[PDB]
């Protein structure tokens, strides 16, 4: 898993860079200002694998709750709306890898 | 068992952008006990990195997973190996602009030996 | 191509080509285009990577050939295999859609 | 008009045309096709009007922020030079052109209420043309809506400041966006009226066409953003959507009343123009392509002050295309290539 | 041709096959042809010969030449940087061992008879071996000089920082040699002499701020110890238990307090940092002068040995029997480049090709013309007239 992750995550990790000048500004400051609440909670579910309880992690994203609402300007809405999905779903494998580590 | 549901990040704000978009916690508005960290690679001190790493590791039993840039992972490698506890799960992210380096994953380093 | 060869092989070439009568079709531009073929020999073994790559990127159809006329017979046989039947496709397809 | 328009301004058009001739044409996009790695883009960007300053200071890894700021630095230089050399009426016209950017900049000013962002950082995040030297407005309490008065008395934007205390002030997350949209609509209408009353008829049309395309595009994009988060009131939408489309002012109201994808789809179908929905995966790319094709009409008129406006827009969108190619190469996306504008 | 012009004479190369004759005069030799061709004062050419020690198989030669060209351009850029930085010091803004005797030898008379003899390494080694050695030594020299110049600039900015504090107001402005400790009571915590500084504007507004509102400011001592024509100082005292309240009052009046501890080590630090910065910068400058001279002279010979071998092999694979052919080095004054190049091509292009008469030649790699690129692999166009950009 580790090696193929090394590339898959980076695949969607650079979709943020295009948005910066697609919307014409350094989106980092905005997005950080646009954040005051999480939406991706993880459950350390216990799986008694062969009589041993192992802390597996539940890759649970919250679509009914958003970050500190500051979304879209008029020049990059679609890119951000697809990024918050693709690069967010690039985290379920992360949750599973953490479970594997534990 | 959700005794730790917060995902700490010590990595560049560039990387932290999409993470916060997906949600990695929040800034705690009673003592500014933020569930993450902001760092500039190769141009900001590591003492604050070590302090926040101690905070998330031993002073925070609620941190689900600490995500650390591989760059930072080797920057504070001593600290990285210092704290090895499963529940505060540690997964070192290959840092943006720093291609996947298995040598930069301490847990993967343990995955080297005894095999 | 002749000048590109003039360059890449640095003053050493054996270039033999003849225009192809009865021009042919295509699909990239979809025309009854006018096409030719090439024949060259040289000592480069690995260099042929660039040769075939540039040719195909511009235009090329791989042709495993033989430096003599003996295998010519084998190639004639193998091509004639399909040749004997190729032409059916159209006339077969016709009557069904017609009726 | 015509020759009478040329009594003392026979050189401004010449220098503007000289600058425009430096824009990358289709034969330059032939290398963009060959551009599939950062090294190739750097080599090309050491040979063009953007040549040897996007790579002299930047490293091989072409990052979006450095590349775009370096590209736009010379654009700021040229625009400031033109404005200095522009006549009084043209000076005021350039001032209004920059007023859009500095409406966005004051929107950044007011928006900062949870981070108290530094003025230097903000002016770094927007066009420096939209920043005179300072703005003692952050001295007052920076609430969601507590500086509109301070900025209005500080900036000269009383006309372009549509009242934000009327409906843009609700102490809501919408504030940091609705104030921006309303001020953008106000500035768009003010600029539309200015180009209607000044900027003679060839230059008039060369303005209104692109101004309307931009206003309608902003309407659609902010409508999508509202639909991509908590929705808003149709009256609020009208406050956000530029009420005067400047190409079609009736279907914008239809979109404002429409609160569903089908309603906006209907409001877009009757426009008798481009259809953003149902055929665009990245609507912004198609909008940019169409906008540049439309501003090419500005250059189609040899006698119009719209040449500088079209030139700056074309250069900015070309830098956008260069950054887009650089990034799709970073993601190894060869399909996102050809999204670059092909009119010039 | 030209690479650096102070009083130089430009240099080029050309192939010299020795089985044919010049186009126009089939009864002349290149020495005679040239000396008859070009006007005097410039009509000079020098000879050169190099052996063939290690020869890769035919198919490798192409990539060998390609990498040779790559490193050639790289090292040309490197030495361009070397000379740019050299004259950047401005100690010598002109030729430095460029017109001065090269390695104590005449500027031309150290390369024409230089046939890669053993100077510091074996005069006979494999192609790749020589390439690697030269590349690595050059890289080491470049890294050393670059780090040294970074240190030099660091020292310069240290000098700038030191000189910055010499100008400004009194919030940190030094009071060490013009400060009276007797006017600065320190034995006990009874009267703490605060150092309050104000611009010259508020003379009256300040002079009646202690003797009308304060408490126990020791009389007869509230004045300036030194004035910089823009700001002044005052040795104000106050309690040991109400310092902050009076400081807050003063800052309401918008004064800039100066809090400081009179310590000798601080003055010693000032003097020593001044001396260290200045002396280190100067000594580094001069040591770097020697280092750059050495590295430049060292890389001199290989800089063109590389192209010597390049052509040495390009000719053979291009033309004629394997072992050897006539070859020479062009040594001529400047300002006649296209002039010479005309008869240059005229002399031997007729044999470089033998079935063409064209008007489109050249060798270059940019990304401005897609066709007519001259990139041997993409849109390349004839050039049988090799020369090179080398100069005194």
């Amino acid at each position: 898993a580790k090696q193929k992750m090394g590339r898959v995550m980076q695949t969607a990790a650079f979709s943020l860079a295009e948005v910066s000048y697609a919307t014409g500004e350094n989106i980092g400051y905005q997005v950080q200002e646009s954040v005051s609440t999480a939406r991706f909670k993880v459950r350390a579910r216990q799986e008694n694998v062969s009589g041993v309880y192992l802390s597996q992690f539940e890759s649970y994203i919250d679509p009914e709750i958003n970050d500190f609402r500051l979304t879209g300007l008029g020049r990059g809405g679609q890119q951000v709306q697809r990024a918050k999905e693709i690069y967010s779903r690039a985290v379920e494998t992360l949750v599973e890898l953490a479970s594997l580590q534990t | 068992a959700e005794k730790r549901t917060l995902i700490a990040v010590i990595a560049d704000e560039d990387t932290t952008t999409g993470l916060l978009l997906a949600g990695i916690g929040q800034i705690t508005p009673e003592t500014q006990e933020k569930n993450f960290f902001v760092y500039q690679e190769g141009k900001t001190t590591k003492e604050e990195i070590t302090d926040k790493f101690n905070h998330f590791t031993e002073e925070r039993d609620d941190i689900a997973i600490l995500l650390i840039n591989q760059h930072i992972a080797e920057n504070i490698r001593a600290r990285v190996d210092s704290f090895t506890n499963a529940f505060p799960a540690i997964l070192e992210i290959p840092s943006k602009d720093h291609p996947y380096d298995p040598e930069k994953d301490s847990v993967l380093k343990r995955v080297r030996k005894l095999f | 191509l002749e000048q590109i060869l003039w360059r890449v092989l640095r003053g050493n070439l054996f270039f033999k080509t003849v225009e192809i009568e009865q021009p042919v079709y295509d699909v990239k531009t979809r025309e009854y285009k006018h096409k030719n073929a090439f024949i060259v020999f040289s000592h480069g073994d690995l260099i042929i990577k660039r040769i075939r790559k540039i040719a195909e990127s511009l235009d090329a159809n791989l042709y495993d050939v033989d430096s003599s006329n003996e295998g010519r017979s084998q190639q004639l046989a193998k091509v004639n295999k399909n040749l004997s039947d190729l032409y059916t496709v159209l006339k077969t397809t016709s009557t069904t859609l017609e009726s | 008009e015509g020759v009478y328009f040329n009594i003392d301004n026979g050189f401004i058009e010449g220098v503007v045309r000289g600058y425009r001739n430096g824009l990358l044409s289709n034969n330059q996009y032939i290398n963009l096709t060959q551009c599939d790695t950062l090294e190739d883009l750097k080599l090309q960007l050491s040979s063009t009007d953007y040549g040897n300053f996007l790579s002299s200071v930047s490293s091989e890894s072409l990052t979006t922020s450095l590349i775009q700021e370096y590209a736009s630095s010379k654009l700021y230089h040229e625009f400031n030079y033109i404005r200095d050399q522009s006549s009084g009426s043209t000076r005021k016209f350039m001032d209004y052109i920059t007023y859009g950017y500095m409406i966005d900049n004051v929107a950044l000013m007011i928006t900062g209420t949870i981070h108290d962002r530094d003025k230097g950082e903000i002016l770094q995040r927007c066009h420096p043309l939209g920043w005179f030297d300072t703005l003692p407005t952050l001295s007052v309490a920076t609430d969601l809506e507590s500086l509109y008065e301070t900025v209005l008395v500080d900036t000269p934007l009383a006309p372009y400041f549509k009242n934000c205390f009327d409906t843009a002030e609700e102490l809501d997350d919408m504030n940091i966006e609705i104030i921006r949209n309303k001020l953008y609509k106000a500035y768009l209408e003010d600029f539309y009226n200015f180009v209607t009353e000044e900027i003679p008829e060839p230059a008039k049309e060369c303005m209104q066409t692109l101004l309307g395309f931009e206003a309608d595009r902003r309407s659609i994009n902010i409508a999508l953003n509202s639909l991509q988060s908590s929705d808003i009131d149709p009256d609020l939408k009208s406050d956000l959507l530029p009420n005067i489309g400047k190409l079609y002012p009736l279907a914008t109201f239809h979109l404002a009343q429409a609160q569903d994808f089908e309603g906006v789809r209907a409001a877009l179908a009757n426009v008798y123009e481009y259809r953003g929905f149902l055929e665009t995966g990245n609507l912004e790319d198609h909008f940019y392509q169409l906008e540049m094709e439309l501003c090419r009409d500005a250059f189609t008129q040899q006698f119009a002050i719209s040449t500088v406006w079209a030139w700056m827009k074309s250069k900015e969108q070309e830098v956008r295309n260069i950054t887009w190619i650089a990034e799709c190469i970073a993601q190894n996306q060869r399909e996102r290539i050809n999204n670059y504008i092909s009119v010039y | 041709m030209a690479t650096a012009l102070y009083t130089a004479n430009d240099f080029i190369l050309i192939s010299l096959p020795q089985n044919a004759q010049p186009v126009t005069a089939p009864g002349s030799k290149t020495d005679s042809w040239f000396n008859e061709t070009l006007i005097g004062g410039r009509a000079f050419v020098s000879d050169f010969k190099i052996p063939e020690f290690k020869i890769g198989s035919l198919d490798t030669l192409i990539v060998e030449s390609e990498e040779l060209s790559k490193v050639d351009n790289q090292i040309g850029a490197s030495i361009g940087k070397i000379i740019e930085i050299l004259q950047g010091l401005n100690e010598t803004s002109t030729n430095a061992y460029r017109t001065l005797p090269i390695n104590n030898m005449p500027v031309p008379e150290y390369l024409e008879n230089f046939q890669w003899q053993t100077r510091k390494f074996k005069l006979d080694k494999s192609i790749k071996d020589l390439i690697t050695l030269i590349s690595n030594e050059s890289s080491q020299l470049d890294a050393d000089v670059r780090a040294t110049y970074a240190n030099y600039n660091s020292a310069k900015t240290n000098l700038a920082a030191a000189e910055r504090k010499k100008t400004g107001d009194l919030s940190v402005r030094s009071l060490h040699d013009i400060v009276k400790p007797e006017d600065f009571v320190l034995n006990s915590e009874h009267l703490t002499t605060v150092l309050v500084a104000v611009p010259k504007s508020l003379k009256s507004d300040f002079e009646k701020s202690y003797e009308t509102l304060s408490k126990n400011v020791v009389p007869a001592s509230a004045s300036v110890i030194a004035e910089d024509a823009e700001y002044v100082l005052f040795n104000v005292h106050l309690f040991k238990k109400n310092v902050q309240e009076f400081t807050t009052a003063a800052r309401e009046k918008k004064f800039i307090p100066r809090e400081f501890n009179y310590s000798e080590e601080l003055i010693d630090q000032l003097k020593k940092e001044h001396d260290s910065a200045a002396s280190l910068e100067q000594s580094l400058r001069v040591q770097l002068v020697r280092l750059a001279k050495t590295a430049y002279v060292d890389v001199f010979i290989n800089w063109f040995h590389i192209k010597a071998l390049r052509v040495y092999v390009e000719s053979v694979l291009r033309y004629g029997l394997p072992p050897h052919f006539n070859i020479k080095i062009i040594a001529v004054p400047p300002k006649n480049l296209s002039k010479c190049k005309s008869e240059l091509i005229d002399a031997f292009g007729f044999l470089g090709g033998n079935a063409f008469m064209k008007d489109k030649k050249g060798k270059i790699n940019k990304q401005d013309t897609s066709l007519h690129q001259y990139a041997s692999l993409v849109d390349t166009e004839y050039e049988p007239f090799v020369m090179y950009i080398i100069n005194l």
